[PDB]
C-alpha cells in the first residue's frame, strides 16, 4: 500500500529510467505477493497507468516488463481480472504487426491466462484470426498458448457469429496432423466444442467437417502408440457419434470411406477375437458410433412400445449393397463379442439396439452366413427371464424378426434351448408399467399362438438316467456311466439339465445320510469316484497306493455346470453423485434417553454432521461441550469410554460412519428428514497319563450338507448349482481322507473352477468410486467371496479384502493406486513419525509396535543421524526387522545355521536360520523353564503384531514361512496328517512312512482267522523292515531328533514293540504338529487380533497368503518386459545407448543381484504381485549432469527411492557399467544421506 | 550433491540436500513430506521468477547455497 | 602413519599420511587406491563426521587408527 503509492507515482512520470525502475520494482513486489499479503493493492489506478505505458513504440524492453506486471497481477490476485481486461485491443494490436518476438510471446501468455474466465471479449475482439495469422513464426510454448486461446474462444460460440472461425478452419485442419501432443490435444478440443455447439445446424456441420477433417482424424485415431489420451479419445469418438446422428450425409460419407476397418482395428486389433482391454466408457462410445452408423428402426409395428419405454443411409442400402454387406460382415462378430463379455447396463443396451437394427435391415442370406458360429438362442432365453422391462421387449422383438426371416433354421434351436417354454410362461402366468405389461402379455400370446402351437432322444434318456439316482431305489453303477456318456459325448443344453431334475438329485445322492436310504453314503461316494476319476471300487482296494491318472469326466461335468450357472444367474450390478456427496452434509438431532437422565439435556437442535464422520467425533464433541460432566476444555479431550450412543435396540460401534448408522438402523429420507440418537454414560490329563490323542477331523463332512450354509441369504435361481459346485470342489480337494492309503493330490487344480462372468461383474462393481466411498457393496458379492471363493481369481479377492476389511480412506487409496485414470475423490490420512537407531533395532521395534502398533494411522520411520524420510526408510525398517527375526541366537525355528551373503561391518559371523521348505516352530516339552517359554511367547506376539500392522499399511515383509504355519493361522490345525511332515522334517517322514507300511501288514495278517495264537505270534515277530525288526530298531517314546521330549510319562524305559506302534506313530505326529507348538501360536493369535481380526482372511487359501504378505515369486527378466513399464526421460529418450546397456545387464542376474538392485532402488528386496508393471511409480531413468572437465565415466549412479528415480551416467562401455553398478548396490546400502 | 535453503514468509530455513538432475515436483513433494503443505498450493520463486513443474534444477542453473522462496496460494 | 580406512562390508585399506594433511588429500589418495570419487566419500572418525577444511591432527587421529567410509548415494 504505502510502497504501492510510491510505485504508482513513479509510473506516472516522464523520465524513462524512472519508468524502468518503477516497473521492475512493481513486478518484483507482485511476484512474491499473495492474496493476504497484497490486500488493498490499487488495481483501479495501477492498471490504467500500465496500459498507457504499454501503448508505446520507442522501446523494446519496457514492454517485456509491462506485460509481465499484468500477468503477475492476474496470477496473484485472481480478482483483478475486471480492470485488467481493458488492453485486449492493445495486446491484439501488438499481435497484428510484429516487431519483437518476446513481446508477442508475453502477450500470448497474458491472453492465455486471461481467457480462462473472459473468452467472449476476445471472441468479439477478433483475436482468433490474429493469434493464428503468424502461428508458424513463434516457438513451441507460444504456439501452445495460441491454440489454448483458440480452444477457449471456440468453447462459447454462437451460430450468428461464425466469420471469426470461418476463414481459420483450414489452418486448424492442416494442423491436426502434427507430431506435438499438446497442440493436437488443443486442436481436437476446439473441433469437439465447435461440433457440440453447432449440432442443430446441418449446414454448419458440413462446413466444419468438409472432407479433410474426417480423413485426418481417421488416421489420427489409428496411429500407435496413441498420441491422444483416454479422455480425449472418448471426446473425439463422441464427436463422431454426434456428427453422424445429427446429419446422415456425413454418416454415408464415413461409411463410404472404410470406417469399418478403423472400428475393427480399435476394437479387436491388427488386420491379420482377442479384444484389446479398454475402459467401459471407450467401449460405450465405440458401440454408440457403430449403432449410429446404422439406419434407424421404424416407429410403427412391434416397435410402438419404444415410445413408452423412454434418410440417407437407407437410400444407400437401397443403392449398391456391397458396402453395407461388408460393414455388417465386418462388425457383427466384434459386436457380439463385446456384448457377451461386458457387464454394464449401458454397453449391453447399446449393443442390443445395434444388433436389432443389423438383424432388421439385413436379408436372409446375410443373416444365414453371419449367424453360423454363434449361440444366440441361449442369450435370448437367458435375457427373457429378467426383471427389467427393456431387455424382455428387446428379446421378444429379436425372436419375432428371426422367426419371420429364418423359419427353418430357428425352429429346433428355440425348442431345444427353452425359448418357447419361457414365452409360454410369460403368456400364461402408475400406467406405463401396466401398459408395457399388457403389451408383453399380448405379444407373447400371439407368438405362442402363431409359431409354436401344435407339436428327443436326449431329454428322455437323461430323465431315465436321473430316475435311477433316487435314494429309495438301488441304482448300481449303470446310472453313473449313462450320465458320463451324456455329459462327455452329446449335445445336451443348459435348459434340459434344468427341466430333468439332475443337479438336485445328484446333490442328494452325494450329500444324504438317513435311515431310509437303500445305500450308505460311503459306497455312493466311492462309486462316484470310480466312475468319474479312476479310484477303486468299494471293497476292492489294492495292496498298493491309489494314484489314478484320468480326470477328464469330472472336468467335463465341472465345465457344463459352470456354463449352466452362467446361463441361469440373474445377479444385479449397481454402478453409477460425487458432487452431491461432497457438497451436502447430514443433519441430526440429539435427545436424552428417557430411562437414564444424569447428563445435561440437549437444546441446541441441529448437529454438525459430516457424511463420512465417525461417532468418535460426536463423542469427543459431547465431552468437550461439557455434557459429559456428571467453556471449551482440552484436558478431557487429551482409550477409556465414558459416553455411549444408541439408536433403537441396536448398539452403535465406535468404528462406524454416521451415514451408515442412519442408513442401516434408521434414500431421500436420509438426506431430508431429521434423525434422533440417544446418548447415555457408560481336568484329568488323558494324553500325559494314559496316552490317548484326539481324533483327526475330516474336512469334507462339514461341506457335505444338502441345505444351504447359514452364511447365505440371497435368493437366486442358480443356488442349487452353486451348492453342487461347492460339494464337487470339496470332493476334489479332500478325497484322500476317505481311503486308508492315498496320494495327496487334487483331482482338478483350483484354477479351473473360475467362472468368467461372476469375475467380470465383481471387477466392474469394484470400480465405482461412490460404492467404495459409501460402503454399499451388494450382499451377494461378500457372501460368495466368503463361502465359495473358487469362482474368483486372486486379484479380485485381494481387492475385495482391502475394500471391505478396513476404513474408507485405505479403500480409496487402494482404488487410486490400482486405477490411475481417476467432484473429485481425495483421501485424508494421518501420519505418525518415529525415530530409531541401527544398533538396537529389535528393542526399539518392539517399543514402536507396543505403542503405535494398533493405531489407525500410517507409520513412517526415520533414523537418528540421517536426513532421509518418506516411503524408503519405512520399507527398509520391515526389510531389516524381518531379517533380524531369523537369528539363530533366539532359538525359534527349525533348520540349519548359515551365514548371510554381503553383510555389514558387524553383521559378519552372525548365524541365521535357513530351511529350504519354510520355517516352522520348535517343540517345547513339559520340562521347559518358564523363562524360555515366556521369551518365546513375547517374541511370537511381537511377530504377529508386526505382520498384522504390515498388512494394513500396504507394506511387504521378507519372512519365508511354511504351509503348516498358514494352516495354523487359518484355524485348520485339527486336520494335519502324516503328509504334512514332509514340510517340516524330510527325514522323519520317511521313517514314519516305512513304519506305517508295517501296521497295515500286521492288521491284514491278524484279520485272517485261519491261524492259531502261536502262528499269529511267530508271524508278528517275523515282520522286518529293511532287514531289521521293530525290536531291532531299539527306539523309545522320545520324539525323534529331540531326545528330551517325552511322548508320555515314563518314556525312557518303554521300548516300542509291534504290539504298540500305532500309538507311537500317532503320538509322534501329534507332538510334532499340534502339542509342542500350541503355546507358541496362541500368543501369535492374541497379537494378531490386537490389530484386526483373523476372520477377514477367509478369502484366501493357505497357499495364497505368501503373495499377500511377502512379494511375488522369483522370475528371470528380459528386455521385452523391461521396455514396457520403464520410462526413460531427461536425456535418455527411448532406443538410446545407456538404456540399452542397462536393459541388457539387468536380464542376466541370479536373483541375488536382483535382490541387491531392488533393495538399492526401491528400498525393499521384493516386488508387488504383477512384477514391474504393478509399481505405481514406474522406474524412471534420467541422465546425470556433469561438467566439461570430469569424465562421466569414473562416477557412480544415484537413486531417489521415494519415486524410483534412477540417475545414470553415460558410460563408454558395458564392463564399466557392470563394475560401477555393483559397487553402488553393495557398498552403498543401509544409508540415506541425501534427501 | 548440493544443499539449498527454502525459506517461507513466516521465517524458516528448510535445508534440502538434493542433486542438480532432480525434478521440481519431487522437491515440492519432499517439502510436503517435511512440512505438510499439499503439493498444489506451493509456488516456488527463484530470481524473481516462478518455477514450473516438469523441469529440472539444472535448467535454471541452481547451485550451492542458493535460496528459494515458498509462497502459498489459496 | 599408515592409518586404516574400512569400507562397509569388510575391506580395509592402508594409507600413508603426513601429520599436517587435509581431508582432501586423504580423499584423493582413497580415490587413487580404490576408485570412489572424492565427492561421494564421507569419512567418519569415532562417532563424528570429519569436516573438510582441517587436518587429522585437530581430530587427534594418530598411527594405527581406524576410519569408516560411507558412500553418499541414496536418498
Amino acid at each position: 500500500s504505502s510502497k504501492a503509492q510510491q510505485l504508482l507515482q513513479g509510473l506516472q512520470a516522464s523520465d524513462e529510467s524512472q519508468q524502468l525502475q518503477a516497473v521492475i520494482e512493481m513486478c518484483q513486489l507482485l511476484v512474491m505477493g499473495n492474496e493476504e499479503t497484497l490486500g488493498g493493492f490499487p488495481v483501479k489506478s495501477v492498471v490504467p497507468a500500465l496500459i498507457t505505458l504499454l501503448q508505446m513504440e520507442h522501446n523494446f524492453d519496457i514492454m517485456n516488463h509491462a506485460c509481465r506486471a499484468l500477468t503477475y497481477m492476474m496470477e496473484a490476485l485472481p480478482r483483478s481480472s475486471a480492470v485488467v481486461v481493458d488492453a485486449i485491443p492493445v495486446f491484439l494490436e501488438k499481435l497484428q504487426v510484429i516487431q519483437c518476438i518476446d513481446v508477442a510471446e508475453q502477450a500470448l501468455t497474458a491472453l492465455e491466462m486471461l481467457s480462462r474466465r473472459h473468452s467472449k471479449a476476445i471472441l468479439q475482439a477478433g483475436g482468433l484470426a490474429d493469434c493464428l495469422l503468424y502461428l508458424e513464426f513463434f516457438s513451441i510454448n507460444a504456439q501452445r498458448n495460441a491454440l489454448a486461446i483458440a480452444a477457449n474462444c471456440c468453447q462459447s460460440i454462437t451460430p450468428d457469429e461464425f466469420h471469426f472461425v470461418a476463414d481459420s478452419l483450414p489452418l486448424l485442419t492442416q494442423r491436426l496432423t502434427h507430431q506435438d501432443k499438446k497442440s493436437v490435444e488443443s486442436t481436437c478440443l476446439c473441433f469437439a466444442r465447435l461440433v457440440d455447439n453447432f449440432q442443430h445446424e446441418e449446414n454448419l456441420l458440413q462446413q466444419v467437417a468438409s472432407k479433410d477433417l474426417l480423413t485426418n482424424v481417421q488416421q489420427l485415431l489409428v496411429v500407435t502408440p496413441p498420441i491422444l489420451s483416454s479422455g480425449m479419445f472418448i471426446m473425439v469418438v463422441r464427436m463422431f457419434s454426434l456428427m453422424c446422428s445429427n446429419c446422415p450425409t456425413l454418416a454415408v460419407q464415413l461409411m463410404k470411406q472404410n470406417i469399418a476397418e478403423t472400428l475393427h482395428f480399435l476394437l479387436c486389433g491388427a488386420s491379420n477375437i482377442d479384444l484389446v482391454p479398454r475402459s467401459p466408457q471407450e467401449l460405450y462410445e465405440l458401440t454408440s458410433l457403430i449403432c449410429e452408423l446404422m439406419p434407424c428402426l421404424p416407429k410403427e409395428g412391434i416397435f410402438a412400445v419404444d415410445t413408452m419405454l423412454k434418410d440417407a443411409r437407407a437410400q444407400l442400402m437401397k443403392e449398391d449393397p456391397e458396402l453395407a454387406k461388408s460393414f455388417i460382415k465386418t462388425l457383427f462378430g466384434v459386436l457380439y463379442e463385446v456384448y457377451s463379455s461386458s457387464a454394464g447396463p449401458a454397453v449391453r443396451h447399446k449393443c442390443l439396439r445395434a444388433i436389432l437394427r443389423i438383424i432388421y435391415f439385413a436379408d436372409a442370406e446375410l443373416l444365414k452366413d453371419v449367424l453360423k458360429n454363434h449361440a444366440v438362442s441361449s442369450h435370448i432365453a437367458s435375457m427373457l427371464s429378467s426383471q427389467d422391462l427393456k431387455i424382455v421387449v428387446g428379446a421378444l422383438q429379436m425372436a419375432e424378426i428371426l422367426m419371420q426371416k429364418l423359419p427353418d433354421i430357428f425352429s429346433v434351436y428355440f425348442r431345444r434351448e427353452g425359448v418357447m417354454h419361457q414365452v409360454k410362461h410369460l403368456a400364461e402366468s402408475s400406467n406405463n408399467r401396466e401398459k408395457i405389461k399388457g403389451w408383453i402379455k399380448e405379444q407373447a400370446h400371439k407368438f405362442v399362438e402363431r409359431y409354436f402351437s401344435s407339436e428327443l432322444n436326449v431329454l428322455q434318456r437323461l430323465c431315465a438316467a436321473t430316475e435311477q439316482l433316487n435314494l429309495q431305489v438301488d441304482g448300481g453303477a449303470e446310472c453313473l456311466v449313462e450320465i458320463r456318456s451324456i455329459v462327455s459325448e452329446s449335445d445336451v443344453s443348459s435348459f434340459e439339465i434344468q427341466h430333468s431334475g439332475f443337479v438336485k438329485q445328484l446333490l442328494l445322492y452325494l450329500t444324504s445320510k438317513s435311515e431310509k436310504d437303500a445305500v450308505s453314503r460311503e459306497i455312493r461316494l466311492k462309486r462316484f469316484l470310480h466312475v468319474f476319476f479312476s479310484s477303486p471300487l468299494p471293497g476292492e482296494e489294492p495292496i498298493g497306493r491309489v494314484e489314478p491318472v484320468g480326470n477328464a469326466p469330472l472336468l467335463a461335468l465341472v465345465h457344463k455346470m459352470n456354463n449352466c450357472l452362467s446361463q441361469m444367474e440373474q445377479f444385479p450390478v449397481k454402478v453409477h453423485a460425487l458432487k452431491f456427496f461432497n457438497t451436502h452434509q447430514l443433519k441430526c438431532q440429539l435427545q436424552r434417553h428417557p430411562d437414564c437422565a444424569n447428563v445435561k439435556q440437549w437444546k441446541g437442535g441441529p448437529v454438525k454432521i459430516d457424511p463420512l464422520a465417525l461417532v468418535q467425533a460426536i463423542e469427543r464433541y459431547l465431552v468437550v461441550r461439557g455434557y459429559g460432566r456428571v467453556e471449551i476444555d482440552e484436558s478431557l479431550a487429551a482409550v477409556r469410554h465414558r459416553l455411549q450412543f444408541y439408536i433403537g435396540e441396536h448398539l452403535l460401534p465406535y468404528n462406524m460412519t454416521v451415514y451408515q448408522a442412519v442408513r442401516q438402523f434408521s434414500r431421500a429420507g436420509i438426506w431430508t428428514k431429521t434423525h434422533t440418537i440417544w446418548y447415555k454414560p457408560v481336568k484329568h490329563d488323558e494324553l500325559w497319563h494314559d496316552g490317548v490323542c484326539p481324533s483327526v477331523s475330516n474336512p469334507l463332512e462339514v461341506y457335505l450338507i444338502p441345505t444351504p450354509p447359514e452364511n447365505i441369504t440371497f435368493e437366486d435361481p442358480s443356488l442349487d448349482v452353486i451348492l453342487l459346485l461347492r460339494v464337487l470342489h470339496a470332493i476334489s480337494r479332500y478325497w484322500y481322507y476317505l481311503y486308508d492309503n492315498a496320494m495327496c493330490k487334487e483331482i482338478i487344480p483350483t484354477s479351473e473352477f473360475i467362472n468368467s462372468k461372476l469375475t467380470a461383474k465383481a471387477n466392474r462393481q469394484l470400480q465405482d468410486p461412490l460404492v467404495i466411498m459409501t460402503g454399499n457393496i451388494p450382499t451377494w458379492l461378500t457372501e460368495l467371496g466368503k463361502t465359495c471363493p473358487f469362482f474368483f481369481p486372486f486379484d479380485t479377492r485381494q481387492m475385495l479384502f482391502y475394500v471391505t476389511a478396513f476404513d474408507r480412506d485405505r479403500a480409496m487409496q487402494r482404488l487410486l493406486d490400482t486405477n490411475p485414470e481417476i467432484s473429485r475423490v481425495a483421501p485424508r490420512l494421518d501420519r505418525k513419525k518415529r525415530t530409531v537407531n541401527r544398533e538396537e533395532l529389535l528393542k526399539q521395534a518392539e517399543s514402536v509396535m507396543q505403542d503405535l502398533g494398533s493405531s489407525r494411522a500410517m507409520l513412517e520411520i526415520q533414523y537418528e543421524n540421517e536426513v532421509g524420510t518418506g516411503l524408503g526408510p519405512t520399507l527398509e525398517f520391515y526389510a531389516l526387522v524381518s531379517q533380524e527375526l531369523q537369528r539363530a541366537d533366539l532359538g525359534l525355528w527349525r533348520g540349519e545355521e548359515v551365514t548371510l551373503s554381503n553383510p555389514k561391518g558387524s553383521q559378519e559371523g552372525t548365524k541365521y536360520i535357513q530351511n529350504l521348505q519354510g520355517l516352522f516352530a520348535l517343540p517345547f516339552g513339559r520340562t521347559a523353564k518358564p523363562a524360555h517359554i515366556a521369551k518365546v511367547k513375547m517374541k511370537f506376539r511381537f511377530l504377529g503384531k508386526l505382520m498384522a500392522k504390515a498388512i494394513m499399511d500396504f507394506r511387504l515383509v521378507d519372512l519365508p514361512l511354511g504351509l503348516p504355519f498358514y494352516k495354523w493361522m487359518l484355524r485348520q490345525e485339527t486336520s494335519l496328517t502324516s503328509h504334512d511332515l514332509f514340510d517340516i522334517d524330510p527325514v522323519v517322514a520317511r521313517s514314519v512312512y516305512h513304519l506305517e507300511d508295517i501296521v497295515r501288514q500286521k492288521k491284514r495278517l491278524e484279520q485272517d482267522k485261519s491261524q492259531t495264537k502261536e502262528s499269529l505270534q511267530y508271524a508278528l515277530e517275523t515282520l522286518t523292515m529293511n532287514g531289521c525288526s521293530v525290536e531291532d530298531l531299539g527306539l523309545d517314546f522320545t520324539l525323534p531328533g529331540f531326545p528330551n521330549i517325552e511322548l508320555k510319562k515314563g518314556g525312557k524305559d518303554i521300548p516300542v514293540t509291534i504290539h504298540n506302534l500305532e500309538e507311537y506313530l500317532r503320538l509322534v505326529i501329534f507332538w510334532a504338529l499340534n502339542e509342542g507348538v500350541s503355546r507358541q501360536f496362541d500368543s501369535f493369535r492374541d497379537g494378531f487380533e490386537s490389530v484386526f481380526p483373523l476372520s477377514h482372511l477367509q478369502y484366501f487359501y493357505p497357499e495364497e497368503l505368501d503373495q499377500l504378505l511377502c512379494g511375488s515369486k522369483a522370475d528371470t527378466w528380459d528386455a521385452k518386459t523391461l521396455m514396457e513399464c520403464c520410462r526413460p526421460d531427461h536425456g535418455y529418450t527411448h532406443d538410446s545407448r545407456a538404456v540399452k546397456f542397462l536393459f541388457e545387464i539387468l536380464s542376466s542376474f541370479d536373483n541375488e543381484q536382483q535382490r541387491l538392485f531392488l533393495q538399492f532402488v526401491t528400498g525393499s528386496p521384493r516386488l508387488p504381485v504383477g512384477g514391474f508393471r504393478s509399481l505405481n511409480p514406474p522406474l524412471t531413468i534420467v541422465r546425470k549432469t556433469f561438467e566439461s572437465t570430469e569424465n562421466p565415466d569414473d562416477f557412480l549412479p544415484s537413486v531417489m527411492t521415494c519415486v524410483n528415480y534412477l540417475k545414470l551416467p553415460d558410460y563408454s562401455s558395458i564392463e564399466i557399467m557392470r563394475e560401477k553398478l555393483l559397487i553402488a548396490a553393495r557398498e552403498g546400502q543401509q544409508s540415506f544421506h541425501l534427501s | 550433491p548440493m544443499q539449498i535453503f527454502v525459506k517461507t514468509l513466516t521465517g524458516k530455513t528448510i535445508t534440502l540436500e538434493v542433486e542438480p538432475s532432480d525434478t521440481i515436483e519431487n522437491v515440492k513433494a519432499c517439502i510436503q513430506d517435511k512440512e505438510g503443505i499439499p503439493p498444489d498450493q506451493q509456488r516456488l520463486i527463484f530470481a524473481g521468477k516462478q518455477l514450473e513443474d516438469g523441469r529440472t534444477l539444472s535448467d535454471y542453473n541452481i547451485q550451492k547455497e542458493s535460496t528459494l522462496h515458498l509462497v502459498l496460494r489459496l
